DNA sequence: TAGACACC
DNA sequence: GGTGTCTA
C-alpha cells in the first residue's frame, strides 16, 4: 500500500526496502538534493557513505535507478577486484544500450582496503564514460575510498541529520513501522514502544526494524514489551544521582548491576555526564573513564573494576 | 665472445637485450643497498641526530631497539617503545626514538637447523632442542646424531628453515664435517 | 529430455556469454552477459521438457558429457536436475532463478541500418590474430567503397588512430558514413558464417551476427558516430 | 594560453603546452628552456616537494618544447610487467625520422614501487642511448639513490618575492582568459586575486575550486580532527570520534602521521606515547568510539603546535 | 634389473599415493600415503635387485620413460642409482630410507564383511564426475537389496544428506545394513577392476579393493555405521 | 622400559607407562583413573613448574589407552598446520581403530593464538575418532573455550609422604639406569644427593648425569655494572613470572630497608608491565637498571 | 615475399636463439645470441626481398600462422612490415636496426680439432633428460677411447665432479685430452643429426654443430 | 608463487 | 611475527 513490499522476502527488514526516494526517510536536503538528480533524468558519480549501518545508502542507490528508469547494474564492491573492473564493468560503460535508457553501474560496500588497485583504474574509467554510464558508490567507512575517486563524485554522507529533520526523520519511521506492523499483523498496544525502538537506535534504520521483528514474538507490544525497551538502554539516573550525592554503598551497590555490559554502560554515563557537570570536569570525566575503559578486559573482577571507576568519578566531579 | 670485435655491451644491456629475466631481475637487485648498510645508516641518525628517511629502507623494530638498548642513555626511550612500540608506524617508531635519544655515538641460522633438527626426531618442543644441543655439544660432542640425523635433511625442510640459497649452503654442510 | 553434440555445443558456447542459463521448455534457448552486453538466441533440434536455472552452466555441460548420449535428463523428486544413465544416477543442482541473469524477453531486432555479411574464416582470423596483436577494439567502418574491420588496441592508442588490422567484408552501396566500434571482449559468437546487421538511432546501436546455429546482438561502443 | 579540447577538468583542459606557458620561479623558468634549447633532455627527476607547482605538467612540455616522441606513464601504472613490455617495446622499437624518445614516468614516489625503481636503473644502463627518462616526485626520498645518481634532480619551488609577485600576476592574468572560454563571469577582480593568494603555491589547486564554484556561471582528510585539536575544544571532538571508529587501525596511523609535522619538537615524543599506549589497548577496551574519544582529549591537552 | 611399461605404471600411480617409495629386492612392491590413510601392494613381473630409497619417485619415473626399455637399472659405485642405456648413463639419487614413508609389512586382509565388484568404467565415471559435481566423499551402502555408491559434498552438506551421485554395483544378498564412507581423497586405484573387499569391527574399518595388476586398502571415515 | 637406541636418557628411559613415571599420589590415580575408561577425553595438562614433564605424562597417556598419537611441538602448530595435517590426522578412521589424539606440547606459545580459535570448532567437529591434549606452563596462554572443552589437569604438590615415596622412586631408578648405562656408582650418598638437589624437576637430574641460583645476576647489582646484566637479562626471559618472583624474595633480604619499599615499585611495576612489553628481554635488562641505580 | 612453413619453422628456432632478428635480401638467415655464446646459420628455399630488423620475432611469427601460406609480406608504405592475405591486412613494426642484435659476417669456422657426430635421438634425449636432472653443463670429453657428453649441475656442484648423465658418441682416435664445456642454456640447435666440430686455440673455444637444415656454433671453456 | 599492504 | 587478500 503505502508501503513497498518485496513478498519474497520473509526477513522483514528486507520485506519493507523503499523502490522509490520519496519513501526514503532522509535529511530535508539530501531527499531534494535527490529529488533533483531524478527530475533532470541524469544521475552523477554519488558516493552515499554512512559510516553507521542502516541509513539508507544502498536503498537510495537503488531508488535513484528505479525513479530514473535506469539500467542498472548492481554489484559486490568486494568483487571488484582489477580483472572485473577491466572487463564486464567496462564491457558495460562503454555499451550502447538503447532502449535509451541510462546506464548507472552500483558499487556496493565498495570501501575495502585492498581494492585500492581496481580504485586506481576507475578514475580514468569514470571520466572516459561519463558520457555514457555513472556510476553510484556505497561506503561504510569513505577513507577507504581514495581521494581522486571522492573528489570525481559528489558525496552525500547520511546518518548526520539536522535536530530539525532528526525529529522529522523519527516521526516518518515511528509512522513507517506502524503501517508495517499492519501488514504484517501485529497488534500495537501502547505506541510507546514502537517510538522507543525509532529513538532507541535512530541513525539506523535496518536495526529500527529488526527490533521491531524481536518484539513480535507475542505479537502485540503492550506496556509489559514497552517495559522491555527501556531497560536494555535504560536510565542511568540511579547511577547519576548517587554520584552527586558521593556516597558509596549506593555505587558499590550499583556496579555490580551493569557488570553485565560495560561496553555499552560507559557510553551511556560519558554521555550524560557530560552535560550534567563543569566543563573542567567534562577534561577530567574523560581521563577517568578513557583510563578505566581502557583497561577493561585486563581486569580481573570487572564489577569491582566498575567500583573503582564510581569512587574515582565521585571524587573529581563537581557539579 | 665467439665474434671477436664485438663491441662492449654492459652486464645490463645483454640482461634486457637478450630477454632473459632473471639476468635483468639480478641486475636491477645488485644495485640495491645492503642490508646490513641500511641497519647501520639508520641507528647513527637517531643517535648523531642526522637526517634520514625510512620506507626507502628495511626496518626491524627488533634491531634499532636492540641495538639502542646498549647505552643505558638510551634505555628509557627504548622501554617506551617497547610496552607501547606494538602497532606504532615502523616509521612513528623511527621518529620517536629520533626525537627521544638525545645524544650521540655507538659502538641464528646453522644452530636453527640443528635444533629444529633434534625436536623433529625425538618428538619434543624447541625449548628441550636447546638443552638437548646443549646436553651433546659438550657431551657425545654430537656429530655422532648429526650423523644419523643428517637422514632427515629433505629439501622440503629446508624452506622452513630460510628463504634463499642460504639454504642449499647448508643442506651440504651437514652433510660435510661430521 | 536428452540433449545432442550439437546442442550442448551450442550450450558451451553460450556459457562463455554468461556462466549461468535459464532454460524455458521448448525448442529455444537464450543468454545475456550479466552486463547486457552480448545476447545470444538459438533454435535448437532437441525438446527442452522443464522450466530450470542453472549456477553453472560449465560445470552442468562437463558432467553431461561423461555420460552416455541417451542419457536421459529429467526433473529430480526434490526439484533438481536428474541426469539419469544406464547403470548410474548423477544430481546436478537447480538454481533459484532469482540468482541467474536472464534476458525478458527476445526483443526484435530494428530493420537493418546497414546489412554486410562475414565469412567463418575471416571471423576465425579476426579472432585468432586480435589475441597476438593485442586488438581489444574494432571497428566496422566504410572505406573506398566497402565495408572493412579495423582493429586497435586502445590501451595504447586513445582515439583508435593506429590500425593493427583490417579485413574486408564487401562493397557498400549507400552513402552514409558510419564508424561503429565494437568491443572484441563482447565477440563471443562461435565460429561460422554470420549475416551482420547494423543498427543505429542517435546514440544508440547495437550489431546482431546471424548465424545458421544462433544470434547474437552485441553492443556498439559509446564513442561509435553515425550518420543515420 | 593553449586549451586541449575534449577535455573535462579544467586542469586536465588548461595544461601549460610550452615551458614558456608554464608559470614558474625565476631560476626554474630560465633552466628548462636552457634544456629546451640544447634540443636534447637528459635523465632527470624534477621533486616538488608541493604539490600543484606545475611537474608533470612541465614534463609533458619539455618533451613538446624539444619535439619528443613522449611515452607518458603514470607511476602507480610503470609496473614490473610494464617495464618489461611496453616500455622496452618503445625504447627499442624504432621511430623514424627526427623525434627523440622520452619516457615521462609521473609520480613514481610510490610506496610498492620500489622494485620497478631498481629494473629501471638498469634498464638506463640499457637503453639510455636510444630514449631519455623524466620521473616525477613530490618526495625524492620516495626515489631509490641509484636514480638519483644517473639522474639530474632538479627541485621546484621557492619564488624569490620579485617572482612571487610576478607569478601570481600571471595566474591572475591567466585565470581571467580560462573563464573567458568557459563562459564563466568574474564580479570581482579582487575576489580572482584573493585566490591566486589563498594558496598561492598550489597552481592546481587553484582550478578545481574554480570548476566548483561555476556552479552558478559566476565568482564569488583529517582536517575536521586536526583542526579541533589545535581548538581544543570538546564538543567537536567528542563528536568525531564516533566518525572513525569504524578503522581506527588506518586512522590512528594517519593521525600520528601529520600531527607529527604539524606540532612541536618535544610534543612529537609525547604525540607517540600517548597514541602508542592507545593503539596499543585497542582490541582489549570495550566501547572503542569511546576509547577513541579518551585519545583526543588525551591529545589536546598535551599537544602544542 | 630392468623395467617393464606395466611396472612403470604401476609405479606412476603409487607415486601418486606417496611421493617417494622403498623398493626392496624381490618380486614385491608396496607403498603407503605419508598419513596411513592409503596402503598399495603389487606383485611385479621384473625382479627388483637391490634395496633403493626413490625420493620422488615420479622424476625417477619420468627419467626411465628417456631411456630404452633394455635400459639398465643398478647400484650406483658410490650407491645412488645408475640408469645405463645403449651409449648413454644417468645418475639418479639414492635416498636415506630415514626420510621415505613405508609400510612395515603387509598385513594380511580380515576375511571381507562384505564383498562386491567394480568395473573399470563406473571406476572412472566416479572420479571424473567427482571433480565435476565436487564430491569429496563417497558411500558404499545398501540400497533396494543392491550395493551402491553414493557421493556427496561434505563441505555444502555436513550429514552427508543431499546425495550427488549414485552408482549400482550389484545387488546385496545379506540382511545387513552398513554405510561405509570413503574420503575421495584416498581412492588413488589406477583404473582397471577391482573386487571391492569390505571390511569393519566396530568403529574400525577399511576396504580393499583387488586389481588385477595391485591391490589397494582404504580407511573407512570416522562417520561409518554397520552392523557386522 | 628403555628404547635401546635412542641418543638421550630422558628419551632412551622415558616412562612408557602412566606407572612407571615418578608421581604424586593424587595425580597417578587421577591418571590411572583415565586411561581405565580407554577413552581420553580433551584434555589441558598444565604444570606450571618446569621439569615436571608434562609432555611425558601425555606422551604416556596416550600409551595406556593405546591411541594412535601425533604429535605437534605447540611452537609449530600454525594455522594452515592445523587445516590440513591435524585435519587430515583427525578426519580419517583408523584401521585398526583405536583413539587418534593430538598432543600439543607448550601451546603457550605466543601468536598461535589464532590457531587456538581454529580449534575451537574442530575439537567438536570430530568428537569420535579424536581428542587433544594441551601442555601448557601457564593456563592463561590457553584461550577460554578451549579451556571449557578441555579437562583442565594441575599438577602437583607433592604431599610430604608423596616427598619421600617419589624420592625412593627416583633414587632406585636412577640407580637402574646407570646400572643399564655401565656407568659407577662411587657413593650412595651422591646418588640421593642429586634425587635432592633438584627434587621435582627430575627430567633435570638425569639431564645432569647425561653431562637455577640467582646468584650470577645478586652479585651484578651489586657491582652495579651493566655489561654483566645486558647479558644475563636474555638468560631469564624464559620464565619471567618464575625468575621475578625469585629476584624479589632474595634481594628482600640481602638489601636496606628503605630499599625494600623501592624494591617492590620497581619490580611490581615491571612485572604488572609485563606481557604488554613487546620485547621481553630488554624489559628484564630495563628492571636490572632501575635496580641498580636504586 | 612468402614464407614457408619450414622457413618459419626454422625462424622459431632461431628466435630462441635471441629474441630479434635481422633479415636481409638472400637466401640467407642468420642470428646470434645477445651474449654471442651461440649463433645460427641457415641457407632457407624462399627469397627475402627486403631488409628489415624484427624486434620480436616469435610474436611476428605467431601472427605468420594466422594468415594463409599465400600471404605476402610486403615492405609497408610507411616502411614497417605487411602481411597482405586474401580478405585481410595485417601490419607489424620495423625495428630501428640498432636496437637488434646481428652478426657482422659468417666467420668460417676453423679446420676441427676434434670431429664427432650426434644422433638426433640422442641430442633429444639429452635436451630432455636435462630439465629433468636439472644438468645446466655438459662436457664433451675423453675416455676410454671414447667421445662422451657429460651432464652437470653446476649449481649444486661446483667443480662439475658429480656426473648426472653420460652420452658416447663414438670412440676416439686422437691421443689428446680435451675437456670442452658447454653451457646448456646455449644448446639451442633445432632437432636432427649433427656433425659436431670441436675447435680450441688456448683459453678461446667453439663448438660447431652441423645438421641437415642450419649450422650452431656455440661457445665452450677448456 | 612472492611481495606489498594491512591488521593483530 | 602471524594471517589474510590482492596483483603480478
Ligand atoms: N606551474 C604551473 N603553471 C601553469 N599551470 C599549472 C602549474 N601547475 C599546475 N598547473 C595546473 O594544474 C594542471 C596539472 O598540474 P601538475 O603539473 O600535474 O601539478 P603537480 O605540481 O602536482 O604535478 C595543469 O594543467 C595546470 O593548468
Ligand atoms: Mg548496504
Ligand atoms: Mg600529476
Amino acid at each position: 500500500s503505502m508501503i513497498t513490499v518485496n513478498e519474497k522476502e520473509h526477513i522483514l527488514e528486507q520485506k519493507y526496502r523503499p523502490s522509490t526516494i520519496d519513501e526514503c526517510i532522509l535529511p530535508a536536503f539530501d531527499k531534494e538534493t535527490f529529488k533533483s538528480i531524478t527530475s533532470k533524468g541524469k544521475i552523477p558519480h554519488i558516493i552515499l557513505h554512512s559510516p553507521s549501518p542502516g541509513t539508507g545508502k544502498t536503498t537510495v542507490a537503488k531508488a535513484l535507478c528505479h525513479d530514473v528508469n535506469a539500467d542498472m547494474m548492481f554489484v559486490n564492491g568486494s568483487d571488484c577486484k582489477i580483472d572485473f573492473v577491466r572487463g564486464p564493468l567496462t564491457n558495460f560503460a562503454s555499451a550502447a544500450s538503447f532502449d535509451g535508457r541510462q546506464k548507472v553501474i552500483v558499487i556496493d560496500e565498495f570501501d575495502r582496503s585492498g581494492l585500492a588497485e581496481s580504485q586506481r583504474h576507475l578514475r580514468s574509467f569514470m571520466e572516459a564514460y561519463s558520457s555514457n554510464c555513472s556510476i553510484i558508490i556505497t561506503a561504510n567507512n569513505i577513507d577507504g575510498i581514495i581521494k581522486p575517486l571522492q573528489s570525481r563524485c559528489r558525496v552525500i554522507t547520511f546518518g548526520q541529520p539536522t535536530d530539525e529533520d532528526k525529529i522529522e526523520m523519527m516521526k516518518q519511521m515511528i509512522r513507517r513501522l506502524t503501517e508495517i506492523c499492519k501488514h504484517e499483523g501485529i497488534a500495537i498496544a501502547d505506541m510507546k514502544v514502537v517510538a522507543a525502538l525509532v529513538k532507541k537506535n535512530f541513525p539506523d534504520f535496518r536495526k529500527t526494524i529488526g527490533e521491531l521483528d524481536s518484539y513480535s514474538s507475542k505479537g502485540v507490544l503492550d506496556a509489559g514489551i514497552l517495559s522491555l525497551v527501556t531497560n536494555d538502554r535504560g536510565a542511568i539516573d540511579d547511577v547519576l544521582e548517587s554520584l552527586k550525592n558521593k556516597d558509596v554503598k549506593q555505587l558499590r551497590a550499583l556496579a555490580p548491576k551493569y557488570a553485565a555490559d560495560y561496553s555499552w554502560f560507559v557510553g551511556k554515563l560519558a554521555e550524560e555526564i557530560y552535560s550534567r557537570v563543569t566543563p573542567q570536569s567534562i577534561i577530567r570525566m574523560y581521563e577517568i573513564v578513557g583510563e578505566n575503559n581502557q583497561y577493561h578486559g585486563i581486569a580481573a573482577n570487572t564489577e569491582l573494576h566498575l567500583a573503582y571507576l564510581f569512587i574515582q568519578l565521585a571524587c573529581e566531579m563537581q557539579w | 665472445s665467439l665474434f671477436k670485435d664485438d663491441i662492449q655491451l654492459n652486464e645490463h644491456q645483454v640482461a634486457w637485450y637478450s630477454k632473459d629475466w632473471t639476468a635483468v631481475q639480478s641486475a636491477a637487485d645488485s644495485f640495491k643497498e645492503k642490508a646490513e648498510n641500511e641497519f647501520f645508516e639508520i641507528i647513527g641518525a637517531i643517535n648523531n641526530k642526522t637526517k634520514c628517511s625510512i620506507a626507502q629502507k628495511d626496518y626491524s623494530k627488533f634491531m634499532v631497539e636492540n641495538a639502542l638498548s646498549q647505552f643505558p642513555e638510551c634505555m628509557p626511550a627504548v622501554y617506551a617503545m617497547n610496552l607501547i612500540g606494538s602497532g606504532l608506524s615502523d616509521e612513528a617508531h623511527f621518529n620517536y626514538l629520533m626525537a627521544a635519544v638525545p645524544r650521540g655515538k655507538r659502538y641464528d641460522s646453522t644452530e636453527v637447523l640443528i635444533i629444529k633438527l633434534l625436536a623433529k626426531r625425538y618428538q619434543v618442543n624447541t625449548n628441550d632442542a636447546i638443552n638437548y644441543k646443549s646436553i651433546l655439544t659438550k657431551n657425545g660432542k654430537l656429530p655422532l646424531v648429526l650423523k644419523e640425523l643428517k637422514g632427515l635433511v629433505t629439501d622440503d625442510f629446508l624452506k622452513e628453515v630460510t628463504k634463499n640459497v642460504k639454504e642449499q649452503k647448508q643442506l651440504k654442510k651437514l652433510a660435510l664435517e661430521w | 529430455m536428452k540433449l545432442s553434440k550439437d546442442t550442448t555445443a551450442l550450450l558451451k558456447n553460450f556459457a562463455t556469454i554468461n556462466s549461468g542459463i535459464m532454460l524455458k521448455s521448448g525448442q529455444f534457448i537464450m543468454t545475456r552477459a550479466v552486463n547486457g552486453t552480448t545476447y545470444a538466441e538459438a533454435n535448437i533440434s532437441d525438446v527442452i521438457d522443464f522450466d530450470v536455472a542453472i549456477y553453472d552452466l560449465n560445470g552442468f555441460l562437463g558432467i553431461l558429457s561423461l555420460v552416455n548420449d541417451d542419457a536421459e535428463i529429467s526433473q529430480s523428486e526434490d526439484g533438481n536436475i536428474k541426469i539419469a544413465d544406464a547403470r548410474s544416477t548423477i544430481f546436478w543442482p537447480a538454481a533459484d532463478p532469482s540468482t541467474v541473469v536472464a534476458p525478458n524477453k527476445p526483443i526484435p531486432f530494428p530493420v537493418a541500418s546497414a546489412v554486410t555479411e562475414i565469412k567463418a574464416e575471416d571471423l576465425q582470423q579476426l579472432l585468432r590474430v586480435s589475441r597476438g596483436l593485442q586488438i581489444d577494439t574494432i571497428a566496422i567502418t566504410v572505406k573506398e567503397g566497402k565495408i572493412v574491420i579495423n582493429g586497435f588496441n586502445k590501451v595504447e592508442d586513445s582515439a583508435l588512430t593506429r590500425v593493427k588490422y583490417s579485413l574486408t567484408l564487401g562493397d557498400y552501396d549507400g552513402e552514409n558514413t558510419f564508424n561503429f566500434i565494437i568491443n572484441m571482449a563482447n565477440m563471443k559468437m562461435q565460429p561460422g558464417n554470420y549475416k551482420l546487421l547494423l543498427w543505429a538511432k542517435g546514440k544508440q546501436g547495437a550489431a546482431k551476427f546471424e548465424g545458421e546455429h544462433a544470434n547474437y546482438v552485441v553492443a556498439l561502443e559509446a564513442d561509435s558516430t553515425h550518420d543515420f
